[PDB]
């Protein structure tokens, strides 16, 4: 599960880089 | 005579094509405004602080 | 949970800049 919530950390900081880059480019 | 000519040819295009370059610049300035303030419009997802901050 | 919330919220304001391109285009 610890393996479950740092596995979804990263896919979060993924997304929020997403959404941070299609922001900042704007 | 005849490089005589092309140089007031390529003269000519240059005083034109400065120019147009200028009106090109002009545009693409205003444009680049309006991109900013519509990137920075959609930053009201946030509060009263997200706004400020865009 | 919060992960989750944070990735629906990603690409809430995903299809949100999508409407607002689509509107401010037109």
């Amino acid at each position: 599960k610890t393996v479950e919530v740092v596995k979804n950390a990263i896919e979060t900081a993924d997304g929020a880089l997403d959404l941070y880059n299609k922001y900042l480019d704007q | 005579n005849n490089a005589s000519g092309k140089l007031l040819a390529l003269d000519s295009q240059l005083t034109n094509d400065f120019s147009e370059k200028s009106s090109y610049f002009q545009s693409q300035v205003d444009k680049i405004r309006k991109e900013a303030y519509a990137g920075a419009a959609a930053g009201v997802v946030a509060g009263p602080f997200g706004l400020i901050i865009s």
